[PDB]
């Protein structure tokens, strides 16, 4: 009844893979296929058995051999990361419509690039609602892969931090962002605050004073 | 002598896939044929011994368009398709007929005529589909009970659609049954019909049948 | 061509019921076509709901089929759905779709034995909680000599404690585009969200450029247009 795939595949830059979706329902209908990006909502790539809508390229293809349904993407790209959807219909009962597990492709050999790091003291306009908060914007890294640390001065701060998962930005590299809220008593009563950015091994380093 | 080959009269007059080529000569005296009936989509064929009578020896065939593909069918879908019709390995249909059915969810009544201004007498072509079941029936033409009606100065028929359970020929469990008539010259034929019609594309004009 | 809008509350109480409504235009709602509705949970995949014909006919999960009502309404050209007895197991992301005409047995052609969902809604986040709606405060990040990189520099707005999701930024009211980016949300130990947006813009111009960034929290009908001003 249930369309089964599998979670995650990797194909190289330029390469080919297979994305294969099998069940038992894809027998009665045949099988369409969606690309969804992080915070997007699915887009159709294929109709039916290598049909595929307007502005789909060709390096999408379909296929079915029985209860077995692949979708083929040629000369992976970088703008192909996403996540991949199966979808038919069910050919008994009511006629359910079943969706696959989801299929995420990720694609290696893109370039890597280290972390730029933006790091905003507490506006003006926010300290006088007696609050403070750090905001350390992190953009244009790969791997999507960092691990940030906070220093008050020249010691560590676990207490009061908040980072976001990175997400892919619009040129297909990672951006992430985090905060450290603070107290404007907590904010004034240092010398200064520090965003520690670790990337690859490599650190990047931002700090701010409430003196400046 | 006609030579069809891999092909039979049924085959090669509905314009079945496997019998693209073949339209071959203008007269003849003989028939050269020798395959599930020769009809794609599973049916009855209407007085199929009776018109290898007529098409046994002619003198002027012609392959014309009585109702071009586009305009002639503003409304309704004609892009119908079938596995049970197959060119190479895709799905395909009657080069000579086109399998009506949704547009934009609505199945307009049905009303054209042509009118025989070849100085030949014309044989027009059409079939009409039978549905397995209801549901389906209502997913392509949208009614419950359906008509097809064909009528010239020397033939007129109302088609009903028998929509039953049907043990599947061919991959199909549905039915087309196909039917023709002779139309004189100047004489003018119409089909009337809201659904399961297997709409002509192509007809064919001759004498001496 | 047929588009389709999502109408829907940010929030439902728990036990309570989940009302969505899904608007046609370019197109008619009386046509061969299955309405359909699907939602996404949380880091989950894809979950079809149900969908309907303008006839009536409607097919709903099999899982879902107690509490779940799928209708229509011919007079506004919209469809909508009903969840009810809603849990935080119903927070998702909510869809509507239309999906083609199908048949059952083997009498139709080809074109009607496809599956698939071609036209989308944008989606509308539908949060199961007992917490009542909070708007944003929006606080401005003004661009900076410790902050410019070159001819490029950065501007941006936070967005500090709103509940529930999401929150939507916008620049110039959609006349600056590039160099923008506005961050996955981070969810505080308050349960409260909260993101910032971030532009990337010229040194030279933001002594001569003004710059606001447009937020909209439609869970609290609140439309902030803050001004981004160079510290001074
Ligand atoms: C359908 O047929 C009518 C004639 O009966 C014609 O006027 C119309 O343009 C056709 N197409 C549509 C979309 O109505």
């Amino acid at each position: 009844s249930e369309l089964t795939q599998d979670p995650a595949v990797s194909v190289a830059l330029g390469q080919t893979v297979r994305i294969t979706c099998q069940g038992d329902s894809l027998r009665g209908y045949y099988a369409s296929w969606y690309q969804q990006k992080p915070g997007q909502a699915p887009v159709l790539v294929i109709y039916g058995k290598n049909n595929r809508p307007s502005g789909i390229p060709d390096r999408f293809s379909g296929s079915s051999s029985g209860n077995t349904a692949s979708l083929t993407i040629t000369g992976a790209q970088a703008e192909d990361e996403a996540d991949y959807y199966c979808n038919s219909r069910d050919s008994s009962g009511n006629h359910p419509v079943v969706f696959g597990g989801g299929t995420k492709l990720t694609v290696l050999g893109q370039p890597k690039g280290a972390p730029s790091v933006t790091l905003f003291p507490p506006s003006s306009e926010e300290l006088q609602a007696n609050k403070a908060t750090l905001v350390c914007l992190i953009s244009d890294f790969y791997p999507g892969a960092v691990t940030v640390a906070w220093k008050a001065d020249s010691s560590p701060v676990k207490a009061g931090v908040e980072t976001t998962t990175p997400s892919k930005q619009s040129n297909n590299k990672y951006a992430a962002s985090s905060y450290l809220s603070l107290t404007p008593e907590q904010w004034k009563s240092h010398r200064s605050y520090s965003c520690q950015v670790t990337h690859e091994g490599s650190t990047v380093e931002k700090t701010v004073a409430p003196t400046e | 002598p006609l030579q069809l080959g891999n092909c039979s009269v049924a085959g090669w007059i509905l314009g079945n896939p496997e019998c693209e080529s073949l339209i071959s000569k203008e007269s003849w005296s003989y028939i050269v044929e020798t395959p599930e009936n020769g009809t794609c989509y599973p049916g009855y064929f209407a007085d199929y011994e009776e018109l290898r009578e007529q098409l046994s020896s002619v003198s002027s065939f012609e392959r014309f368009e009585i109702f071009p593909k586009e305009s002639s069918w503003p409304n309704h879908t004609v892009t119908g398709v079938t596995a049970s019709c197959s060119h190479n390995g895709k799905s395909s249909f009657y080069r000579n007929l086109l399998w009506l059915t949704e547009k934009n969810g609505l199945y307009p009544n049905l009303s054209n005529s042509y009118v025989n201004n070849k100085e030949k007498e014309v044989l027009v072509l059409w079939g009409v589909h039978h549905p397995s079941n209801i549901r389906d029936q209502r997913a392509i033409y949208h009614t419950e009970n359906a008509y097809v009606s064909v009528v010239s100065s020397h033939y007129s028929r109302r088609f009903t659609p028998e929509i039953a359970k049907r043990p599947k020929v061919r991959g199909q469990e549905g039915r087309i049954n196909y039917y023709w008539t002779l139309l004189e010259p100047g004489d003018t034929i119409i089909f009337e019909a809201n659904g399961n019609l297997i709409a002509p594309w192509y007809a064919f004009a001759l004498s001496r049948g | 061509q047929v588009q389709l809008q999502e109408s829907g509350p940010g929030l439902v109480k728990p036990s309570g019921t989940l009302s969505l409504t899904c608007a046609v235009s370019g197109g008619s709602i009386s046509s061969s076509n299955w309405w359909s509705w699907v939602r996404q949970p949380p880091g989950k995949g894809l979950e079809w709901i149900g969908e309907i014909y303008h006839g009536g006919s409607t097919n709903y999960n099999p899982s879902l089929k107690s509490r779940v009502t799928i209708s229509v309404d011919k007079s506004k050209n919209q469809f909508s759905l009903k969840l009810s007895s809603v849990t935080a197991a119903d927070t998702a992301v909510y869809y509507c779709a239309r999906a083609p005409p199908y048949c059952t047995s083997a009498s139709c052609p080809d074109d009607y034995y496809y599956y698939y969902m071609d036209v989308w809604g944008k989606g509308t986040t539908v949060t199961v909680s007992g917490a009542s709606t909070k708007g944003p405060s929006v606080f401005p990040l003004a661009p900076s000599s410790k902050s410019t990189s070159g001819g490029t520099a950065a501007l941006g707005c936070l967005v500090k404690d709103y509940f529930p999701e999401p929150v939507t930024v916008s620049w110039n009211s959609g006349a600056l585009t590039s160099g923008v980016h506005t961050f996955p949300a981070v969810l505080q130990s308050s349960g409260l969200y909260s993101l910032s947006s971030v532009v990337t813009v010229p040194s030279s111009s933001l002594g001569t450029q003004t710059y606001i960034c447009n937020v909209n929290h439609k869970p609290s009908n609140t439309k902030v247009d803050k001004r981004v001003e160079p510290k001074s």
